[PDB]
């Protein structure tokens, strides 16, 4: 099971992670049962 | 979740994922019911020595 936990906290600190506490509630559990050893982030492009 | 006890209304702020919150002795203390998604207390039926 691939579980996802999440939290969205309003911050304004410029660069690093904030100094404080914030708990991440579970969001959805995925009954997938696959072999995972790698992951990759997805981004977007900008053409003007 | 078989068990015997008196059900009441609960003010325990069960977050959406939380359903069947326990106590120290790992026995259920407050359960969120099926078919209604409403939160109830479980305090045991009154007992004591004689
Ligand atoms: C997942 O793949 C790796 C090879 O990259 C292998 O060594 C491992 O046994 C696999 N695990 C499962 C659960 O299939
Ligand atoms: C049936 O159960 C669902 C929760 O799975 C609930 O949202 C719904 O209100 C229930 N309907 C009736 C008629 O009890």
């Amino acid at each position: 099971y691939f579980k996802i936990y999440s939290k969205h906290t309003p911050i304004n600190l410029v660069r690093d992670l904030p100094q404080g506490f914030s708990a991440l509630e579970p969001l959805v559990d995925l009954p997938i049962g696959i072999n995972i050893t790698r992951f990759q982030t997805l981004l977007a492009l900008h053409r003007s | 979740l078989t068990g015997t006890g008196v059900l009441t209304e609960s003010n325990k702020k069960f977050l959406p994922f939380q359903q069947f919150g326990r106590d120290i002795a790992d026995t259920t203390d407050a359960v969120r019911d099926p078919q209604t998604l409403e939160i109830l207390d479980i305090t045991p039926c009154s007992f004591g020595g004689v």
